[PDB]
């Protein structure tokens, strides 16, 4: 879901030249916008506690 | 004189007149990034370059290609004041225009069977502002130009410090932009070596047959051949005469000295000798010979030549044999040594043996061998020796052809090997890793070019895959290119990289010194511990394009200078300076920009050189340099002139008075800290200046600069409307110019930035004059600090070292008063329990605290708040808490239980106290909009409404003006046109069609005169109407600015311009100061023990000075007051301005009497003097100055002191002192702790002031506890103060209960160490 939501917000940013919105997102892929928003919160990768 | 410094002329002491004006300070960023934007139609910089490089993309197969057509940047989304207030970069969108042609597999290739053309978006390209900065994220960044090894070969040699003998080893390095490097070294051993991409070392002859080059060819191209024939039964050796200037000579006629001059027997000449067989014995051969008969190979090239290969030649009939040439001096043997080392005998053996130094613990192919070297330095694609780089290589070679390349070949490889050859044997120079002509300065443009082609190649392998599948019949090129890796590399660099600085912006002079900063460190750089004293010295070729004063004092020493006054950039990359040309004996106007190695060879006089009439030299024997150093010239041998005084030094160390008077060492301090100080309440010039002030001022942007000249129509303290001239309109243009001023706002280090009106309704102002003066300026002067009465004398101790004592009125008249916003955020989020939610009803919180909060939560505007007050009230849902019995039975007794939200709100820090100035709510797309929120949005509405309205009043006003202008053409009685109600004249009725047509098109266009004004105000509905795109997960964000008014006071830093810095240590009332015979007190008191042995004169100089301006001063306010004639004004002006020899005269015959009561108004708090930097103010024009106010020559009064009334026995030298406020507060550096919060994993307090952390106990703490012998004390750092978690509560229950007694335990630390140990696998095991 993340990966296809990914793929279609590269589409979407070619078609318009800007960052697709997350109800344009949720209409593109026939998908709650809630649906839309909890699938991006949960795409982060931890930080390291070594960074500078 | 512009009208703007015409108020206040400051006298300039200088003698030597400016033949060149000082240069735009910001070039170096806005060149740069012009070249990187600017469409290049012969494809060499910025963008177009990196698109030529990369595309087109083929195909594996050959199936399709995408190639490049066109590039343009779109219109911004928002503009730069936007992009800050969001936070969001300031960027433009990039369109590039792609065609896909379609190859016939069925038709021979080449043949396009389609084209497909599209326009594809490739990211958003950061935009630099009209001063040099970026906004990126919402704040103002600098990107540090970059001092690195300029690409090409660099000869250079150990100096006799790695052997154990002295043997000075030369190596030669030949490093590309991008690609492999190749180093060839010489041995103890005297054998050429090489080296790629610095890994285990080979001979040098490998690198010579993987071209195809045999050994005799290789002998052949680096050495010379001596022949020998047999001629009439006799050795026959061709003799070079060069060569012989140990045996008899041949040529009976002509005999040279046997077994024991040259010239004279080689006068006549001959073309025979005759050597004894042994001469042959000793030599070794060059080519291969084979005998046809035997099929053998009776020698080898590079063979020792025996008495059994002579007979065996003999035989074989052979009578010409040729060998090398071997000295131990000119000529050496190197070539056939690393010949003989190596095993290598033929191209497949040589490329086998660098793919195993290449790939080790692969096996080796010839194709694979074969690709690798052919990649490694053959190829465009992994190798590119750049323009300049290829331009230094064939500057050392010497060689004049192959401009264009950017990949080695056999020639450049072969030459770089003889010359390093030639280098050993003597003929030729090792290179100098510091001089100016080998590094080079890389820049804004430079940098986002490589960065958007390295984005580039990233989405060009996934377009090449793609292409070599086949499937193109419905796809178009914007399907191919995935914009978001260019954005990434962009995005990176201008975020991420090292030299990618947040903006100093304590003052102008700050911007502007950062803007023309350079860093050898970076990518690409060197390191802080790893450079070395070498790159940290001034080198002689830093002089007019390096500062050698302004650097940071520590680690970063010598490693990050700043650009001279007059050093520029050439289209290489390489510093070049100005220089007068010196024609016929006369020095010219004519200014030739010169680099250090054009600079190397001519000799250069200086600027204080005098000058004749006629503009020649005036002493025979002038004082100059050439190559690099300083001598005595003659006349006629003098090439150039330095064309200022200031070429040599920067613009902070150009801001030094008598800078000349000072060392080197504490004006570097000085030009540091003029960089940290922070604007007051009350901008004030300097008494005491250089004249660079006005650049500096005008060229940092703080100001707002006439774009146009006219008459001012309106001034307000926001805003400034100028009538533009009759003779600078853009035809059908409104005529007028609108400023919008800033007001309050904050700066990158918490300072406010604010823009003050200089100028009056109806004053008339050219282009260029300065209309508002922004932070530390004073009618577009620099100013920087205050001037304060200076008094040189020990007083009780409070002026102990660098201590500085202080008068209370200085605090009183608000002189170092400053103003500093500060930035709080209040971000409400969504959590699993609930959403947070910014609201009044915050539990167990008084009414007392919900006064200055509204309905909504937030703080009012203009609200005094102090430490703990909240401003913005946010409550978070909290889960179920487990209750002792205790509580429990306290909420039993008093039913009192309202826990369902936890109070997590946005509190005042302590120890601050100012006014709420702004407030800023951004609401997430779909949250409900609280009431606070609509209330900013219609004050923005009406904002929007009402400045579009008056601009567009003012606008049409001045266009109708110019309508009746048109009709004023002809001249007739427009109170008839009044007669009619204005909005009745489209209500009118005309039948001729003359006049018809006219009316017909003048209402067509003012009805379109709403439509362009409607969609310009719905695009600013449009921005403030329109939600935030807000961090993932986040509601609500509302912003809170504080202005806190800081006060002088002790521990505050307080420093000069002549690295006298201080800490205040006292106020002291106005009764305990100092004081004249007339009363007037003193205000600062400053020790004279620290101008002797610090060697810092120049701050006496200035002091005097001052005094002197101060005085006359004095006496034109004295004439002001006693309301004298105007005549006995001009005279007193004429007077002081016509003091000394210099090269300025201002008359003052066409100053209009209005004018020369303005320049006197401007004059009564003293005479700003313009001293410049090693062409200041002599002491006899300062004793001439003084004499002038009527004050001492010496520049000491006597002084009594206060608390008693006694003189002092001595003079005390009393003036005037510009004085700066460092931005070093005690307010931003007290701190304490008691108890506070912990490391999640040590246990230990935090670190930092932000996170209320205590100090550190290090190392050397804990020895000098050891040494004292203090135990208990150390035990009680090391466990119950930091990290014994039992231990450290029962010392707190302890001192609450009395009982100051302690039970160590064992630190936390130490647990973490045994378990990450047993983790370790090793077993540690506490015995008992």
């Amino acid at each position: 879901t993340i990966n296809k939501l990914n793929r279609i917000s590269r589409q979407m940013l070619q078609e318009m030249g800007r960052e697709p919105l997350p109800e344009e997102l949720a209409e593109r892929m026939q998908m709650p916008e809630d649906k839309i928003r909890k699938v991006l919160k949960i795409a982060k990768e931890p930080i390291s506690m070594e960074t500078p | 004189y512009s009208y703007t410094e015409k108020k206040r002329i400051r006298k300039d002491f200088g003698t030597r007149p400016q033949v060149l004006d000082i240069p735009y300070l910001l070039s170096i960023q806005l060149d740069s990034f012009e070249k990187f934007i600017e469409q290049d139609p012969e494809g060499q910089y910025g963008l177009e370059a990196a698109f030529r490089s990369v595309f087109p993309i083929q195909s594996y197969n050959g199936n399709s290609e995408l190639q490049y057509v066109s590039y343009r940047l779109g219109e911004p989304v928002f503009d730069v004041k936007e992009c800050q207030i969001r936070g969001v970069t300031y960027s433009k969108p990039l369109r590039v225009k792609l065609r896909l042609v379609i190859f016939d597999k069925d038709a021979p290739a080449g043949t396009v069977k389609d084209i497909k053309e599209q326009e594809v978006y490739m990211g958003e390209i950061p935009l630099m502002t009209e001063n040099g900065t970026f906004v990126i994220n919402g704040t103002e960044r600098v990107i540090v130009s970059q001092l690195h090894r300029s690409p090409g070969v660099f000869f250079d040699s150990d100096k006799g410090k790695t052997h154990s003998s002295g043997k000075v080893l030369y190596n030669a390095r030949i490093i590309p932009y991008r690609g492999s490097w190749l180093d060839f070294e010489f041995d103890p051993k005297d054998n050429l070596y090489v080296r790629i991409d610095r890994r285990r070392k080979l001979p040098a002859s490998i690198i010579l047959r993987v071209l195809g080059k045999t050994s005799a060819e290789i002998l052949d191209i680096f050495f010379e051949k001596v022949n020998f024939e047999v001629k009439d039964q006799t050795l026959m050796m061709e003799l070079v005469p060069e060569r012989l200037r140990t045996f008899d000579i041949e040529a009976d006629g002509k005999v040279y000295v046997e077994k024991g001059h040259i010239r004279q027997l080689e006068k006549d000449g001959v073309n025979f000798i005759e050597v004894p067989v042994e001469y042959i014995v000793g030599k070794v051969s060059a080519k291969d010979y084979v005998n046809e008969a035997t099929g053998e190979l009776i020698i080898t090239a590079n063979q020792e030549i025996s008495l059994e290969a002579l007979a065996n030649l003999s035989q074989a009939g052979y009578k010409k044999l040729e060998v090398l040439f071997t000295n131990d001096l000119d000529h050496g043997p190197f070539m056939s040594e690393t010949l003989r080392v190596d095993s290598t005998t033929d191209r497949i053996s040589a490329l086998v043996e660098i793919y195993r130094m290449m790939r080790p613990g692969e096996p080796p192919t010839k194709e694979a061998a074969e690709s690798l070297f052919e990649s490694l330095f053959f190829s465009a694609e992994r190798y590119d020796l750049s323009t300049v780089g290829r331009m230094k290589f064939n500057s050392s070679i010497g060689r004049e052809d192959a401009e264009e390349q950017g990949t080695l070949d056999e020639v450049d490889i072969i030459e770089v090997m003889k010359k390093l050859i030639s280098i050993r044997n003597g003929k030729g120079e090792v290179d100098d890793i510091d001089h100016l002509g080998n590094r080079r300065i890389r820049s804004v443009g430079e940098m986002a070019e490589n960065q958007f082609r390295v984005g580039l190649v990233r989405v060009e392998r996934a377009v090449k895959e793609r292409l070599s599948l086949g499937d193109l019949d419905n796809v178009m090129p914007q399907d191919l290119i995935n914009a978001k890796p260019i954005s990434a590399a962009v995005k990176e660099f201008f975020g991420s990289s090292q030299l990618s600085q947040f903006m100093d912006q304590n003052n102008p002079l700050s911007e502007v010194t950062h803007k023309r900063r350079i860093s050898a460190l970076g990518p690409g750089g060197l390191t802080r511990e790893r450079a070395g004293f070498e790159v940290r010295d001034v080198h002689v070729t830093h002089y007019g394009r390096l500062c050698p004063i302004e650097t940071p004092e520590g680690p970063n020493i010598g490693l990050i200078n700043s650009l001279s006054a007059f050093a520029r950039c050439n289209e290489y990359g390489f510093l070049e300076t100005p220089y007068r040309r010196v024609v016929n004996g006369v020095v010219t106007d004519e200014v030739d920009y010169l680099s250090a190695i054009e600079e190397g060879q001519f000799v250069i006089a200086q600027a204080n050189a005098k000058l004749t009439e006629e503009g020649g030299f005036a002493d025979e024997l002038v004082t100059a340099r050439q190559k690099g150093e300083s001598g005595l010239h003659p006349r006629e041998h003098v090439d150039y002139m330095d064309v200022a005084t200031n070429q040599v030094v920067s613009i902070a160390a150009s801001l030094i008075p008598f800078l000349e008077h000072d060392d080197a060492n504490r004006a570097l301090m000085g030009a540091n800290m003029q960089r940290q100080a922070v604007p007051t309440l009350r901008s004030e010039k300097p008494l005491v200046g250089t004249g660079i002030e006005r650049n500096v001022a005008v060229d940092s942007g703080v100001t707002a600069v006439a774009k146009r000249g006219g008459v001012i129509q309106s001034v307000d303290a926001s805003r400034i409307v100028v009538k533009v001239n009759e003779e600078e309109l853009i035809p059908g243009e409104a005529g007028i110019d609108i400023y919008n001023l800033t007001k309050y706002t904050r700066s990158n280090q918490n300072t406010c930035i604010n823009q003050r009106p200089c100028v009056m309704p109806g004053e008339p102002v050219a282009r260029g004059d300065v209309l508002a003066d922004g932070p530390s300026t004073d009618l577009g002067e620099l100013a920087l600090g205050q001037n304060m009465r200076i008094a040189f004398m020990p007083w009780n101790g409070y002026n102990f070292e660098d201590s500085i004592l202080v008068s209370e009125r200085v605090v009183q008249d608000d002189r170092f008063t400053t103003i500093h916003i500060q930035e709080l955020s209040c971000v409400a989020r969504d959590t699993k329990l609930g959403a947070e939610e910014i609201t009044a009803d915050i539990p167990n919180v008084g009414e007392a605290a919900l006064s200055k909060l509204d309905e909504s939560g937030i703080v009012y505007i203009g609200a005094e708040v102090k430490g703990g007050d909240i401003l913005v009230g946010k409550v978070t849902p909290k889960g179920e808490t487990q209750l002792t019995p205790e509580e429990k039975l306290l909420r039993a007794i008093f039913g009192e239980k309202a826990s369902d939200v936890k109070d997590t709100s946005l509190r005042v820090p302590n120890s601050v106290a100012g006014t709420v100035i702004d407030v800023q709510v951004f609401t997430r797309d779909g949250v409900e909009k609280d009431k606070r929120a609509l209330e900013i949005e219609q004050m923005q509405l009406k904002e929007a409404k009402k400045d579009l309205t008056e601009e567009f009043q003012i606008l049409e006003g001045g266009l109708l003006a110019r309508v009746r202008s048109v009709l004023l053409a002809g001249g007739y009685t427009e109170a008839k046109l009044s007669s009619i109600e204005r909005k009745k004249w489209l209500e009118q009725t005309l039948e001729n069609e003359e006049l018809q047509n006219q009316l017909e098109q003048l209402a067509e266009q003012y009805d379109e005169l709403k439509a362009d004004f409607d969609k310009k105000f719905e695009a600013k509905r449009r921005k403030i109407t329109q939600g935030d795109d807000l961090a993932p997960g986040v509601l609500k964000i509302v912003k809170v600015y504080l202005a806190v008014k800081r006060r002088i006071q002790p521990g505050d830093k307080m420093a000069g311009r002549h690295g006298n810095k201080g800490v205040i240590s006292k106020i002291n009332p106005v009764e305990d100061m100092p004081y004249d015979e007339n009363g007037q007190p003193v205000d600062i008191v400053l020790n004279p023990l620290g101008v002797p042995s610090r060697m810092n004169i120049g701050q006496i100089l200035e002091v005097h000075l001052g005094l002197a301006a101060k005085g006359i001063g004095d006496k034109i306010n004295q004439m002001i007051k006693e309301q004298q004639e105007l005549a006995k004004l001009r005279e007193f002006l004429q007077k002081v301005y016509d003091l000394g020899d210099t090269r300025q005269r201002v008359d003052i015959s066409e100053l209009s009497d209005e004018d020369v009561r303005t320049l006197a108004h401007n004059l009564r708090a003293g005479l700003p003097v313009a001293t410049p930097v090693f062409d200041g103010a002599p002491e006899s024009s300062i004793k001439a100055m003084l004499e002038l106010a009527d004050l001492p020559a010496s520049g000491q009064l006597t002084l009594f002191d206060g608390r008693t009334g006694d003189a002092f026995e001595r003079p005390v030298t009393v003036g005037y002192m510009y004085m700066l406020k460092l931005n070093h507060l005690v307010d931003d550096k007290m701190h304490a702790r008691s108890t506070g919060s912990y490391s999640l994993v040590t246990q230990q307090p935090l670190g930092g002031k932000a996170q209320f952390g205590g100090q550190r106990f290090g190392e050397m703490e804990v020895w000098a506890l050891e040494a004292y012998g203090a135990a208990y004390t150390l035990q009680e750092m090391l466990t119950v103060k930091s990290d014994d978690v039992n231990g450290r509560t029962k010392m707190y229950k302890n001192i609450v209960d009395g009982n100051h007694a302690m039970e160590p335990g064992m630190p936390e630390s130490f647990n973490v160490l045994l378990k990450e140990i047993r983790s370790l696998g090793i077993n540690i095991e506490l015995e008992d």
